[PDB]
DNA sequence: GGATCCGCGGCAGATCTGGCCTG
DNA sequence: GGCCAGATCTGCCGCGGATCC
């Protein structure tokens, strides 16, 4: 999935943790929104 | 990152594996620490180059037949021995098409020889067809190809494969002789009896 | 500097990163706003009938599929892996008993973890994949229990 | 700093599901052999502390694995800690992945008060020196490295002296390279530490308290070593260095291991622990969690009232005993279950 | 000669040990003595004092690619049959075929009623050998059995290959 | 067999080996019989005439105007491999610790004293343990008694 | 046996003139730092007990201390006096100077202090020393046997460590002493245990017992012979009575790893009471019992049981922060003792 | 009053549990 | 897997207090 790979790649800026976190954020919309807000913040 | 086929598996005594692959850009040899045979794979090489990542793109399930496996190994070895970098962009699609044909068609020998003749033509080893072909040249010596065999060979060498199939629906012996004359003996030639 | 506190808490909450790792990441991202903005601009770039997560009420499995085959999956990562596999045309525990209606064979796609073992024992047509040896590699790079089970699971052909 | 939830499975004789202490002063009440000490020890071990008991004796009789789980939130953010006690050994999972025990050393943590401190105050010279070393070692690792190097050098020189002769000045310089640093660090720490202890103890009793550290080698290790060659030759051992210092606690200008009663010694131990808590809280910015066991057993009414007054101003604390302090939330322990009315 | 021999062993430790051996003649002589002392059973193929192993001095038979595999199997403990040790596997690329294997030695030990475990490699070549031997046995009137394909113990689904999973599915068993 | 037992004993006795590793290598050599005699023949260079180091030939490459002193050949090769500098190289018998009885006599300090001629600088490349520091102090004192400017790595 | 009267002068912070305890159970009540422990310690010393440095028992800025006690036993009353200072103790019995070994024969008293817990929760050495002194309090041969065994073992170890020589007589002496020490220890422990079990059963609900581990249970000579190689390798004797272990058991489990504070305190009190009962049955009349800080770390039931058990003794004195109910009480304020 | 002995605080050296890094 | 850090356990030496002649 494109957004998944984009997330794993941004997190890579190991791959297994990058993947685990991308999956978690995909499965936790609220937490991912809060993280995007804090990053904008 | 590169995309290619698996045509060589040499086990290494230290538990590693020697891999031989060909891409549309040319053949190569690679090694792996500690991907099955005849699989179209996309792989990333690091540098003999050491493979790092591999992605499977398809499996040919029907190759497990003994005779079919032997013919596929023959075709792959001939392709690798003819796998020049300049001809690689031509041979690679021909390789894939021949493998698909030998996987799907009821008689593997038909698409096998169909792909092999075209690979020989495109690899700079095109025989001179101008009834028995000797060292790639017709004459009274060599394997008796016959008028029908000569006509089918000319049609395959000149017409595209779509209408070349009906013509070919013994040339294997002539192709093997020509390849042996051009490049020398074949390791896999012992299997067929 | 009070703004960074919420960011540190947010990165701390996710598993696999400690509070000091989160603080280090925040500090590294504080003076590297180039890739912080790149990540922010790159960020943008489950149905009851299945249990599959997808945009829209109906998943792509619901959206050419059969209801005859239903497989229970432990995690959605395995669901994505099997979607990349594509060997079942069918649709994709405690609630299994009251989902038995409309199901004529039960497919068990759960992993072989001890939790899956206990769940299977509790739940005891139903089918389960076999225990055998993998493909490729070397016989000397295996484990004893797998050897024994393959010897006793030896099939006739 | 604040604790939110604690769960366990097969730890000592405990048998419970969850425990949610309120923010602020708390209490526990129970008879003999119920599990207050077990609960406090479990909390202390879960939050990353060190338990004096052996690892193999922290599980039930018959079982072979134990589980601990705590949920703590700080000024930064919430996180979860989890311990898997078993035959193999301890393992820590911070937020879901394996973590070395040294990583938790940077976390706030907690402090525990027990009669072991009272035993240490009234102990021999070596116990007091070991207590001082362990107390200082929690604020720097350079001190531990210096101690290890000094011990190795001392062993080498003693082995050389015991039999035969060889080059000796080299080991003398090697040992003097570390002795001075150790002495300077101890002096600085004591200078920074004494007034806090004095002002803390001034709010629990009426008398005066202080500290004293006498040194065998004040001017320098080399000068003291060259001035006792005959004694070393006769005895065969080194007789000067930081490994022979003496620490004494004073009540009204007199040693506390010869002219002190039980109540005064207990008050001194509590004051030392509270001063350490305050200093650590200042160091890390967020004060840790305070756990007191047997808060008011061997004390009279006035001292108990003074103790309760001080603990009311702390962020969060938990007291345990056989009686309920007046005016504080109370929970009861009966055979391992904690029920809060 | 030393560097290559040390590297053949399954870098810095190899070198340190070679140096120590150079500085410790006695250990090297003892090792040469043990090697000479060390310098396959006619029927089983395992180790043996002299000619026949203590076991030899049988309705089940296990075909195996190498002696290491035989020993692994015996360590497993779930096999008390006999063995026939081949010289390898078929390989056209290495000129290995019916004229290179011990087929005729195999046929001197086989009987009509028997089961031959097909413990070949899990490759295209090992599978081709398995099928070929099975066909040769069905022609010669003997049962053919094949170990179970499937998932290995302790294996995760995410990291399993698509072929292993497909075989697991196709070969699923009732429960 | 008993030969396998003694081979495993020999392998375990040598440093840097595991008993499980020893057993697995014994089984591997039971599987490979040509590698046995190959190792046997590869098993069968001496002390340098001047320096006394192991030499591929007649002189060690050190001999063939900066001098360094090293505990053992291992750190010698480790330092030379990076190749920051080239100069005369010297190796000691070992460290200097009295717990197991190694004094100055048991070391090769006497040999080092023969060839101070033509030396303008010496650097003491010594390990970070306390024994290394004591050895460095003793060497610095002795050379300063003789008189040579000395340096040590950071 | 009754302690009729007790006087002192310049002893710690005590500032009283006389103290006359009544027969039967009594009590003492005071706050922190008042002088209950000092009074109990003085009473213990006056009757010829054991204790703090001998130079630390004198009041601040003084040099002479005086203690005087008057006891009227069954046969007849007699007096005692003690003088403490720089020279040393001067014990005189009824006007005639005499040594402490004479007072060793008299019954004396038993003191229970918070220092008895370390005999239960302490290391192996402390437990072994406690058992040694407890056995020595009843017999006189034990001390001589222990001293002789210690000297013989020291000589043998010194000879063995420095090279080698002929070791024939030292082994014989060591065996000859160990064979008697072990037998005496077994004989004493065969009788001590039931009294302790009964007393603990009276005090609490669980079960208590003792376990002794012997390295050489059949003979010192054979044990020495069967370990010669490792004895020569290590350089120390590895067998003998000086390596036994004593363990206190609560419900069949070691007490120093599982017991709590209350259980340990109850076990220590039971041990002291068993010793008191054995001494009473041996000498002829029970000694006076002194219990200090009796009821802090115990619940209601344990305190009631302790008080009920102590109610039946010929004489006892209890001290603590809270007055027991239903018994005569005396208060202590700043070193002075006043009674109703 | 001088002198031998007995008992205990204090210290160095050897063992042993549990955590760590390298691979 | 293999090496080290740090707490617990055992025996030897010098010092204080009771006893003797
Ligand atoms: N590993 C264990 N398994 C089971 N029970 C145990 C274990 N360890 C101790 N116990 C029991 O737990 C009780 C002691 O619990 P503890 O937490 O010490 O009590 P406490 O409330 O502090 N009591 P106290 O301090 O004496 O007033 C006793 O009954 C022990 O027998
Ligand atoms: N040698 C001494 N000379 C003068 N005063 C002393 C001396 N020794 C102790 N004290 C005093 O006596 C106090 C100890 O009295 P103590 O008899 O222990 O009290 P207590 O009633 O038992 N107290 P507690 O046990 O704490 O409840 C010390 O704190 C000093 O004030
Ligand atoms: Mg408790
Ligand atoms: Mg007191
Ligand atoms: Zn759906
Ligand atoms: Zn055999
Ligand atoms: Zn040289």
């Amino acid at each position: 999935p494109e957004s998944l790979l984009k997330l794993t790649r941004a997190l890579s800026r190991g791959p297994k943790t990058a993947q685990r976190l991308a999956l978690h954020l995909a499965f936790h919309k609220e937490e991912a929104e809060a993280l995007a807000e804090a990053l904008e913040g | 990152l590169e995309e290619g086929i698996v045509v060589g598996r040499k086990p290494l005594p230290q538990g590693d594996l020697l891999l031989r692959l060909v891409t549309p850009r040319g053949s190569l040899e690679a090694v792996v620490r500690k991907l099955s045979l005849f699989h179209h794979v996309r792989f990333q090489l690091y540098a003999l180059p050491t493979l790092t990542q591999a992605e499977l793109l398809g499996r040919l399930h029907g190759l497990e037949a003994p005779r079919r496996f032997l013919l596929a190994a023959f075709l792959a070895e001939l392709a690798y021995r003819l796998a020049s970098p300049e001809a690689a962009p031509r041979i690679y699609p021909l390789l894939v098409s021949g493998l698909r044909g030998i996987a799907k068609h009821e008689d593997p020998l038909l698409p096998l020889v169909w792909a092999g003749w075209r690979v020989a033509k495109a690899g700079g080893i095109g025989p001179n067809l101008e009834l028995r072909l000797k060292r790639g040249r017709l004459g009274e010596e060599g394997v008796y190809l016959g008028r029908e065999g000569v006509e089918a060979l000319k049609a395959t060498l000149r017409l595209p494969g779509a209408q070349a199939l009906p013509h070919l629906e013994r040339l294997f012996l002539a192709l093997k002789a020509h390849a042996e004359e051009a490049l020398g003996p074949l390791r896999s030639a012992e299997a067929i009896g | 500097p009070e703004s960074l506190l919420k960011l540190t808490r947010a990165l701390s909450r996710l598993p696999g990163i400690g509070p000091k790792t989160a603080q280090r990441l925040a500090l590294h991202l504080a003076f590297h706003k180039e890739e912080a903005e790149a990540l922010a601009e790159a960020l943008e770039g489950a149905c009851r009938e299945c249990g599959n997560l997808a945009e829209g009420e109906l998943c792509p499995i619901c959206q050419d599929r059969d209801r005859s085959l239903l497989a229970v999956v432990e995690s959605v990562a395995d669901l994505y892996a099997l979607e990349r596999s594509g060997e079942f045309r069918g649709l994709y525990l405690e609630g299994l008993f009251r989902r038995l209606e409309g199901v004529e064979e039960v497919v068990l796609a759960t992993s072989m973890t001890v939790e899956g073992e206990a769940t299977a024992l509790y739940l005891a047509r139903v089918t389960r994949p076999a225990y055998g040896l993998p493909v490729g590699g070397s016989l000397e790079y295996a484990d004893e229990v797998t050897l024994g089970r393959a010897l006793e699971g030896r099939r006739p052909v | 700093m604040r604790l939110l939830l604690f769960r366990q499975r097969n730890f000592r004789n405990l048998a419970l599901e969850a425990y949610r202490p309120p923010p602020g002063l708390s209490a526990l009440v129970g008879a003999n052999a119920q599990g207050k000490t077990s609960l406090l020890l479990g909390i202390h071990l879960a939050l990353g502390g060190e338990v004096p008991l052996g690892l193999a004796d922290l599980v039930r009789f018959g079982e072979e694995e134990a589980w601990l789980h705590a949920e703590v939130e700080t000024e930064l953010g919430a996180y979860r800690l989890e311990h898997r006690l078993g035959p193999g050994g301890r393992e820590v999972l911070l937020n879901g992945k394996r973590v070395s025990l040294r990583t938790l050393w940077e976390l706030p943590g907690s402090v525990l008060v027990s009669p072991l401190d009272l035993e240490a105050v009234l102990g021999p010279k070596e116990e007091r020196r070991a207590y001082l070393d362990r107390l200082i070692a929690r604020f720097s690792r350079r001190y531990a490295a210096l101690l290890s190097a000094y011990e190795k050098a001392l062993r080498q020189r003693n082995a050389l002296l015991k039999a035969g002769g060889e080059g000796l000045s080299a080991w003398d310089r090697e040992l003097a390279r570390y002795g001075d640093e150790i002495v300077a660090l101890r002096r600085r720490f004591l200078r920074r530490f004494a007034p806090i202890l004095r002002e803390v103890h001034a709010a629990l009793a009426a008398k005066e308290a202080g500290l004293r550290l006498e040194e065998t080698a004040g001017e320098g290790v080399l000068r003291a070593l060259e001035a006792s060659r005959a004694e070393e030759r006769e005895r065969g051992q080194t007789l000067v260095g930081p490994h022979r210092d003496d620490l004494v606690f004073l009540l009204e200008g007199r040693p506390a291991h010869r002219f002190a009663s039980r109540g005064e010694a207990k008050t001194l131990a509590l004051a030392l622990r509270l001063a350490e808590h305050r200093l650590l809280g200042e160091h890390h910015g967020e004060p840790p969690l305070l756990l007191v066991d047997e808060w008011g057993e061997e004390l009279d009414e006035a001292r108990r009232r003074a103790v309760l007054a001080y603990a009311q101003a702390l962020p969060q604390a938990i007291l345990a005993g056989l009686e309920a302090p007046p005016g504080v939330p109370v929970c009861s322990v009966v055979r391992g279950v904690v029920l809060c009315p």
